[PDB]
This record gives C-alpha cells, structure tokens and sequence, in this order.
C-alpha cells in the first residue's frame, strides 16, 4: 500500500489514499480516477445484456446479438 | 481532400488571425482528446497569454483531439482552430498578450 | 461424440482468448484509431452526423433470360443524417466482447486444439466484420463529403426557431432555441448542376 | 545507452496502421483547411477594447437575459451614459455572461459578440457613453 | 414541439437521486449514476464521449448532469485522457 | 527522508464530503 | 476488478527520489508541484544541443520516475550561462529542451502535454557565474503538477 | 451459500457501525453545521420558508432524430414557499438512523470483512445523498435570494386580516389576526424587468 | 421493367454481411461469401467464371460483389490462372 | 377561515392531559407529552426547534403548550444550548 513514506494516514474521498508524508498512488475509493481502458463485459459499448432472454444467443439491450459471447 | 481543395480553393490561412510571437515560439508536444477550452487555457498559461472566451460554449462539447509531437504553440493553436472548424476559432492578439477562444453563433 | 464435445469446449475458450488478445491489441493502437476513425471532425455544422453513402460502380442485374439492366454508378443513402450529441468512436464498432469463460484424453487434446483454432479464426471473422462495418460507415461519410463538394447531395437545412423566456412561473427556460432539420441530405436527380473531380 | 520508444511502431503491420494514421490526420487537416473560412481581423466587425481607465475596472457578472439591462448597468458601473438607438423586438435578444472576475470592456466585447448581428455595441470614450444599436 | 429537457436533470445536477430510483455504482471515475426508468442519469464533471446522451445540463461549477440510455460502460475525457467508467445495473 | 509539511490528523469520509459540500455552499452564499 | 496501484508504488517513488538526489539531480517536492533540476553538465556537452550517450541512463530514471505520477502537462525548460549572445543562447536552450522532451516522449510519460522552452539566463539561481555548462545556473528543469 | 449469508451478516453490522461513527462525527461538528446550514436566517418576513429553486444551465434534449431543443438556463420552483413555524435544522436532513443490531469459518471471516466494507460504503452513499439533499434544499433557498434580488421571482404577498375580539361567550380570542399567503413566490416571464449580477 | 440491381450488393461491396445472413467459409482464394436467402453474395477481387452470377457491382479499387445462386464451388481467374474456390453451406 | 388554535392546548398549558390520551415518557428535559389522536402535545418551558409544531400557546409564567405530529425526538433550546428530548410512543 502506502509503503516506506510512512503508513497511510487518511483515506481522502474523491482521491487516492493519503500517506503520512504525501498523497499515495493506491486508490482509496471506487470512485477515484483509476485508468480503466479495457473493460470486460458482454455487449459493452453497445447497450448491456438484455437479461430476460433464455436461448442460445446473447442479445444486447440495443438489440444486437453479441456473437462474440454467445 | 483532393476534390475539396480543388473545387473550392483555400483563399487564406489562419496565420493572419493567429500570428506568432516571441513567447509564443515556445514549443509543445500534445496528445489530447477533450474539450477545447481547457487545452487552450493550458496553451495560453504556458504561453503567458491571458486566455479569454467570447460566446457561450454549446451544450454538446466542442471536442478536439490533437495528437502530435514538437511543434510551436502558434501552430498548435492553429491546428486547434482547424480541428474546431465552424464551431470555434482561436484568435491571438500579440501586441497585447491574449489568446481568445471564440465559440459559434449557433 | 466425446470428441465433438471436446471440440465444443475448445471453441469458446479460443474465441474468448482471441477476443482478449485483440482487445488490448486494439488498446495499444488507441490513439492511432482515433486518428483513423476520426468521426469527430467529420460532423456537420449543427453537430449533425453525416449520412452513409454507398457507391457501387459498374452494375449489372440479370433479371431473367430476356433482360438485363446495367447502370454505371449507384449511390445509396443508408442510415440518413441526424443530430448527434457526441460523435461515434471506434470503440462501439470494433471492441469485441470479453467474458471470461469458467466452464470446463488424447483425442480430447487434438480436438481442443482444432477447437482452439476454430474459436480463433471465428473471432477473426467477427473482427473482420467489425472493421468492415466501421469502414462502411466512415467511408460513407467520406463519400458524402465528396458528393457535397461534388453537388450530388443536398446539405441538411436546419431551422432554428429562437424562443425567448419560456414557460409558466414554476419553470423558466431563458434562451429557448428549438433546432430542427427540415431538409435531409438527399441526392439530387436534376443532374446538370453536378460537379466532376478534376485535379492536377 | 538509450531505448526504442515504448509504443513504437516497430512491427510490420502497426507501421502501416500508423503511416495511415498520419496520412488520415494530415488529410483531415487539409480538409479543415479548405472548409475553415475566417474573416480577417481588418474586417472582424466586433468591438475593440476601448482603452479607457473606467473601462479597465475588474468586474464580476453572472447572468443570462436581455442585453439592455446589462449594458445599462455596465454603463452606470463604468460611470458612463447609456444610449439606445433602434427598436427592441418582442423576442428579446438574450446574452449569457458568467465570469467571476473579468474586466469591464471585455464584458462589453462578449456582449457585442453574443449579440452578433441582432444588435451591436459602440463605445465613445471621450464623451463617456456606451451605446447599443439594433437593426 | 419537443420537450425542453427533463426537469429531473435539475435534481441530478445536484447530487440527489431521482425519486424512485436504483443506485448504480460507478468505477474508475468521479461520477454518480442512478437509473429511474430504463434511463440512467449521471452526475459528473467529466465529459462523456462514446455512448451518447439524450439530455444534458451543467451547474455553475462545471458539474454536468446527463440523461442517457443504460450502457454498462461510459467513456469520458478526464483532462484530454480518454478514460473508462464502468457501471453495474 | 521526504515529507510534505501538513501532516494533520486522520480525517474520515464524512467530514471529507461535509467539507466538499460546505465549500460550494460558501461560494454560492458568497456570490449571493 | 478495479486496480489498487496504477503501475507505481510509493516506496519506488521515494527510492528513485533518494537515488536522484544522491546522483545530484535535485528533486523538489512542493505541494503537488514536482521539480527535478538537472545540471547541464550531467546531460549534455558544453554549449551544445547534443546529448552524451551515457546521459540517457540519467534520463532513464528521469523517465521511470515520470512513470509514477498522474500528470497533465510537464513543462521542460532549459537555460544556461552566457556564451556568445542571448539570441544564440536562447536558440541553444530551445533546442536543448526540445531535444530532451523528444527523448521524454520517446520514453514513457503519461503526460498529455509537454511544453518545452528555453531561456537566456533570464532566471539564474545563483549569482556566481563560473563558466559554461559547469555552472549550477546551467541547467534544465522539469516541472509538473501531480494530478489528484 | 453459507458464504453468501456470511456476507449478509457482515453488511448490516457494517452499515450500523458506519452510521454510528458518522453520527457522532456529525455531532462533533454540530455548531459548524448550524453555521453552514443556517436555515433560520434564510426565512422570509412572515416566517415563510423560502422555496427551492433549481438552476440548470446550458440544456439540451435530443427529442428524436429530427429535433433537439436547447435552452440556456432553466429555473424550476420545487417545493414552493410556505409558512414554517420553526426553521429546519440540518438534523432532519443529515442524521442517519442508529439501531443496534443484535442478530448474529475462514470463508465466513473473509466475506464478513467484504460484507463489512459493503455496509460501510453503502452507509457512505446514504450519507452522500443526505448531504446532496441538504445542498439542494439550502442552495435552492440561496438561489431564491439571488433571484429575488435579481427580480426573476415574486416575493410572497401576505395578507393579514386583523380581527378584533372573536367568538361566543364561552371562548374569546382577543387579538385575532389571520395571516394568509395570497401570491406565491413565482418566476416572472415578463422578462424586461430582470436584473443582472454585475459587481466590481 | 427489370429491377436495378440488388441494393444489398452495396453492402457486400463493402466487407459487411447482409442483415440476417449465414457466413460461408471460402477456401483457396481471397473471397468472402454470405448466404442471405437461398442466394450467396461474394466479395472478391477475383473474376468468377463458371457458375454464373445474377448481379454484380464493383467498388473503386476493383473489388467486386456478386449475387448468385448457391453453388459449392466457384471457379475464378486469379491472374490468368483458372482457380477453384470451395464454399461450405 | 382557519381554526383558531386547538382549545385543548388550554388543557395542556396546564399540566392536565387531554381526555382519552396516552402518556408519553420524556427523557432528557423538563417536558410532558401526551398523544391524543395521532398528534402529541407537549407541556414545556423549553423551546422546541427542529421537528415543527402545528399549534402553540403560552401561559403567564412562560410555560408553552405545543400541538405537533408524533416525532420520537424533540430538539429544544434550553438556555442557548441545543438539547435533545426523547419520547417513547
């Protein structure tokens, strides 16, 4: 975690963790600016998986068939 | 691009309206994909130009995406003016020290 | 039969693995693909997404034994111009879907390798159609800007009905501009005002 | 000792992808060259900053609405007279100024700009009057 | 005549959720998202780029509020960086 | 040894978002 | 899952920060404004816009230190002592800073802008003006602000 | 499944513990929050609680493919002005509810820690919406006092019908003043008498 | 009056399949084939010779798109060489 | 025309409960509270601040009597101190 500066003093929300020297590089909350650039989901960047289906194919909520996840 | 630049000839540049300056001849390298005004505010901050806005910025953002390496700040502002075609325009007044972003009338 | 379900085990694992490899292979070229598929500076003056025109040159249809129709060029307006708020990226068109499949002798091993390459090249055909769809859509907008220069289409005619302060006393909107598209971009058949792409 | 670049095109397909990237990015630029039409600053039609010492007072405005009221109060904040020439239409011409410190003559500059061609602003600084015409 | 905006964008321009909502957790960025009726609403100050929104407002301090359809990923610009945000629900 | 100057008490999330509300209501207040 | 560390650790930040201060590249750390100050003896040849070959190792932990932070704009600015004129000097320092920022975006920064410029001893940190690039005035400085 | 009910044991205990910690963390800043959320000296002349105005600048609605509506500002009157007896504190808006839950191996321990942080940040989102609601309500009253200065709303028009001694002989009320609100505070659309916030 | 062409040849003049299709794998040559409704469509730049096609278009770069009935073998010319392509489906 | 007050506030301005009531115990302050019909009535000489009351009277000696809805906590001022009172029922 916040290693060798000191121990982690606070955990500043809308930020990362706050070490007892400076601001750390370890993310405190879920809602910090963590560099997500590769998602992992069925029918991401179209609309989400329309959950009511029970068949072979996986249909998105924008009515595309997720053929990469069927 | 070939058929467009033959069927209307480009009449003029934008170096008439963005002229270069000593302290605008600092250089930068930039990749960028956000709205225009925060990039231009950083260009003018490191150019030591006061940055100002004419016109209210529209509801959809004016998005530019500059990806380049080592040209002058004047030509960065020129390519920012171009990639915001007919939504904004950069003006620079070099006997003052002001970079201006002009939004469109629509 | 056990050999067949060994192949079916290998197929979806090869598809998801190939999907993974080309997802961060896409993300390695992320700024390059924003340069290629730059829809952002292809939009029109009132943030209108341009329509997708399709060119087909030198066309024959054999209708029956008695008759053919040839035409020299065909331009089609597909998925007509419309008000876009934020322009499309390449990631709606190119990103294949990553789920991590958690569902698991000698004939099993050789057909899970042939299932593995079947999943790999089937993910390759999905990616090939994704590149095909973005090349259709983007080059259709490019084909507009050719024909908008070349006077074979109309530009869209917007109308901004400006309104002043608007509403009752519980709700005001101060500068209330309603923007419509009246005339869609649309190929003209009155063909004498066309242009021709002569350069030097 | 030095290194190659990290996200370098040092691969025989990624080179063709990235030479295509600089070809479409500059072909994008000469597109933006041919349709980006300017007006010269000799013929820009907008206001110029009228360099009077009452006009270089630092001010602070948050508003949207009908232009005459900001220009009336920008005149009596500038200790200037305010004249109007022309007829105000039934739909008023609506501005939006939101700065929390910016100078006063430039507040007249972006009201002249957000007026555009429905109205415009002249300053005569020897007589100390600002003025708003219509069309 | 179109509708003006949604007036519930005034509420999600503040931090308050719409009445009768479902919370959506947002990862990888400073945004809050709620789902009222097959539409999510995002309070952010980032700029959403890819999936397209139906309505938008912006407060005095540059906080924006967006009405959009439910998409499980949001793409924003943070400060010129293209960024991804991930929503569950 | 490296140290930034203000090493205060450990705060918590409640006073973090109370302060973040409090500054914008002070700004809104101030301008009114 | 979301990531805890962003490809960086605080122990490695202060490990590079002690090692750069031991090799004389002085890291100032004010707020979130970070300054690394590099003497021009430690990179270039004298009165030249040309790197030495061994000094790219010094640029290696400069760039691997610049891995560790989330940053928006690095500005790199160079200035040396007087050699012929201020015009020749400002051409030298502009070429100097643009060469080191060309290597720094050859290497890994996650910065969105590197602004880069040079000055003609217009901001000198000591009044003692011994010589050319062996002056402690003759330096490049890489300053940025660590975002969030 | 036992792991799932271990998580569900940990959730409500973490919620109630986080509720406790932020309750006396609120009570440590009790006079400071009376300074922040001072509704008491925001009320009007006849102890009328001011209404909550909502500002939304720079608004788009994409209605369909054919039409958008933009407006520049939107002011909404929400939960209109009314006679308050004693003004609201912050404690109706911010105080989360403390009950003490009296309802109770290795997988149990690790998922009761992940249940414990799930209860902690779910109590944090409840507190975040509580702060959001008080910031809406209070800044709406502040936005009134802006627009009451700035002439975009009416002030409330009270009417005091004074009555003398009132009743039969079994019951008298001596100075019998009936106070009504006739005109509610209400945004004017006749917009020429508006103001503009120019300062120095 | 005959029909003009099929307008879906514009789509298979690009690489994109027709909507509601079945993919056909093509061996022994650079072509892609889809089957929409008892008719296959071939994107190629080779020249199909033996089994006869019902409709054809050609793009700017010499890519052709052919509507034809389903035949399990295609005969093309590649560069004067008579060549065979084999389709499953 | 509004009603005047409740005339049963005259009774709870004295110490006497309303007819047909339920007693409410009050902790942490000098007040007495009764619940007549989904409304509580408080005899105090403190000043109730937070939850808001519907009617009030005051006797000669500064004792007040309040009609209000049933809230399980009362916030008063005692002598400038913000104070809490707790009612069961």
């Amino acid at each position: 975690a916040a290693a060798a500066a000191a121990a982690a003093a606070a955990a500043a929300a809308a930020a990362a963790a706050a070490a007892a020297a400076a601001a750390a590089a370890a993310a405190a909350a879920a809602a910090a600016a963590a560099a997500a650039a590769a998602a992992a989901a069925a029918a991401a960047a179209a609309a989400a998986a329309a959950a009511a289906a029970a068949a072979a194919a996986a249909a998105a909520a924008a009515a595309a068939a997720a053929a990469a996840a069927a | 691009a070939k058929v467009e630049k033959v069927i209307t000839p480009p009449s003029k540049d934008n170096t008439l309206t963005i002229p270069n300056a000593y302290n605008l001849q600092a250089r930068a390298s930039v990749d960028w994909s956000g709205p225009i005004e925060e990039l231009t505010a950083r260009i003018a901050k490191a150019a030591h130009f006061r940055f100002r806005v004419l016109g209210k910025s529209p509801s959809v953002p004016v998005l530019i995406s500059i990806s380049t390496k080592d040209e002058s700040l004047a030509e960065i502002l020129r390519d920012i003016d171009y990639q915001a075609g007919k939504k904004a325009s950069i003006h620079v007044y070099p006997n003052s020290q002001v970079v201006e972003l002009r939004y469109a009338k629509i | 039969a056990l050999k067949e379900t060994a192949l079916s085990v290998g197929a979806q694992a090869g598809l998801a693995w190939r999907a993974k490899i080309i997802d961060e292979q896409l993300n390695k070229q992320a700024r390059n693909l924003d340069a290629i598929y730059d829809f952002n500076s292809l939009v029109l003056e009132h943030n209108i997404l341009p329509p997708v025109l399709l060119e087909g040159r030198n066309t024959l249809n054999l209708a029956d034994a008695q008759s053919i129709r040839i035409s020299d060029r065909t331009y089609k307006v597909a998925k007509q111009a419309h008000f876009i708020t934020t322009p499309p990226t390449w990631r709606q068109y190119l990103w294949m879907d990553y789920v991590k499949p958690e569902a698991p002798k000698e004939i099993w091993c050789i057909y899970t390798e042939r299932g593995w390459k079947n999943g790999i090249d089937q993910a390759n055909t999905i990616l090939e159609e994704n590149i095909a769809r973005i090349k259709e859509d983007f080059g259709g907008m490019i084909l507009y800007r050719k024909l908008l220069a070349m006077n074979m289409v109309s530009p869209p005619y917007v109308s901004h009905t400006d309104l002043g302060v608007t509403g009752d006393g519980s709700e005001i909107h101060i500068d209330d501009r309603v923007l419509r598209i009246t005339a869609l971009p649309e190929l003209n058949v009155n063909s004498a005002e066309w242009r021709a792409a002569v350069a030097k | 000792f030095k290194k190659p670049p990290i996200n370098n095109p040092s691969d025989d397909a990624t080179i063709k992808l990235a030479e295509a990237a600089v070809s479409v990015s500059d072909s994008m630029l000469e597109m933006a060259k041919v349709e980006k039409v300017i007006t010269p600053p000799s013929k820009d039609n907008t206001l110029t900053i009228p360099n009077a010492y009452n006009l270089q007072a630092r001010a602070s405005v948050d508003w949207s609405g009908p232009i005459e009221e900001l220009t009336a109060r920008i005149a009596k904040a500038a200790h200037f007279r305010f004249r109007v020439l022309g007829k105000s239409p039934s739909v008023p011409v609506l501005i939006s100024i939101s700065t929390k410190d910016e100078s006063l003559a430039e507040i007249l500059r972006d009201i002249d700009y957000q007026a555009g061609k429905k109205a415009s602003i002249h300053v005569y600084p020897n007589s100390q009057v600002v003025e708003l015409r219509y069309a | 005549i179109p509708p003006s905006a949604n007036d519930l964008l005034l509420h999600v321009l503040e931090g308050v959720p719409p009445p009768g909502s479902r919370r959506l957790v947002v990862s990888g960025g400073d945004a809050r998202a709620w789902l009222s009726n097959e539409k999510m609403y995002v309070r952010t100050n980032l700029t959403i780029l890819s999936p397209g929104w139906l309505a938008s407002m912006t407060s005095a301090d540059g906080t924006h509020a967006y009405e959009m359809q439910k998409s499980p990923v949001l793409l924003v610009s943070w400060h010129g960086k293209v960024m991804q945000l991930k929503v569950e629900g | 040894k490296f140290k930034k100057p203000p090493i205060n008490n450990p705060s918590d999330d409640a006073t973090i978002k109370l302060a973040e509300a409090a500054v914008s209501v002070s700004d809104s207040m101030l301008e009114m | 899952l979301p990531c805890r560390v962003d490809g960086a650790c605080d122990a490695t930040i202060i490990k590079m920060m002690t090692d750069l201060n031991k090799k004389g590249i002085k890291v100032a750390s004010v707020g979130q404004n970070y300054l690394i100050s590099i003497p021009a003896s430690a990179l270039f040849a004298d009165q030249s816009p040309r790197l030495n070959w061994a000094s790219y190792s010094l640029l290696n932990e400069i760039a691997a230190f610049l891995k560790q932070f989330r940053k928006i704009a690095i500005t790199v600015t160079s200035y040396s002592s007087k050699y012929v004129s201020v015009k020749r000097e400002r051409a030298l320092t502009l070429a100097r800073s643009r060469v080191v920022s060309e290597y720094l975006w050859s290497q890994g920064v996650d910065s969105r802008i590197i602004f880069t410029q040079g000055l003609g001893s217009d901001k000198p940190i000591t009044s003692y003006t011994l010589g050319g690039d062996r002056s402690p005035n003759a330096r490049v400085e890489i300053t940025f602000r660590r975002a969030v």
